């Protein structure tokens, strides 16, 4: 054999994750998409109580 | 005059009908081991076609109390009974209006029935721990119509009280 011209080794292949961040859907992430409806319902109910 | 009373009456009737439809079936949706609908009494799969009462209450004391409330639908059934009682009171107050103060108690009972129905919706949403049924949205819309009908009823009551106060002088 001659001298090695190209050195190499064992590496790791991943799925290469990108910045796949949605838009308006990212806003209502942290609490729920269903507790907010009960919040608005209690809002209009308390307004009914005040009126 | 009669137009607002008739609109309030048909709003209460539509709210009672949507509350009955929310009691009936298709309240929620939950994917079993395939999708399956539920109406707070029995679950029905989307083999296919069979239905059974899947409202089993067993598998601190606050967890047992919340499970007891979520069992057998203590809040929304009494809420619907109070809505029917408020509708009967509004029907008794529509014809032969002798006492001009029963409409206030009927509206207070109607607002309390709406608040109890909202509390029962909160209990059923809390006990759910993937989609939702159409009768849940129908019950929410009936809660909206009930709130608007309560506002219209107390508006007509304060208008009648102001008319009686203007006629008393």
């Amino acid at each position: 054999f001659s001298k090695p011209f190209m050195s190499l080794g064992i590496s790791i292949m991943i799925k290469k994750p990108q910045k796949s961040k949605p838009g308006v859907f990212s806003f209502l992430d942290p609490l729920a998409y269903e507790i907010w409806m009960c919040i608005v319902f209690a809002y209009i109910g308390v307004s009914v109580v005040l009126f | 005059r009669g137009v607002q009373m008739l609109l309030t009456t048909v709003g209460a009737f539509a709210a009672f009908s949507l509350m009955t439809i929310a009691v009936g079936t298709d309240y929620w949706l939950y994917s079993r081991g395939v999708m399956t609908h539920s109406g707070l009494w029995r679950t029905c799969c989307l083999f296919k076609g069979l239905c059974k009462q899947i409202d089993h209450f067993p598998e601190d004391t606050a967890e047992y109390f919340l499970r007891a409330v979520r069992a057998s639908s203590i809040f929304p059934i009494l809420s619907v009974i109070l809505l029917f009682m408020g509708g009967l009171c509004i029907a008794a107050s529509e014809f032969y209006k002798t006492r001009h103060n029963i409409i206030l108690s009927a509206g207070i009972f109607f607002v309390s029935a709406g608040l109890s129905n909202i509390i029962g919706i909160i209990v059923y949403i809390s006990a759910n721990a993937y989609s939702y049924g159409w009768s849940f949205y129908f019950g929410a819309l009936s809660f909206i119509i009930a709130e608007m009908v309560g506002v219209l009823a107390v508006h007509m009551f304060i208008d009648r009280h102001k008319q009686l106060r203007a006629t008393a002088r």
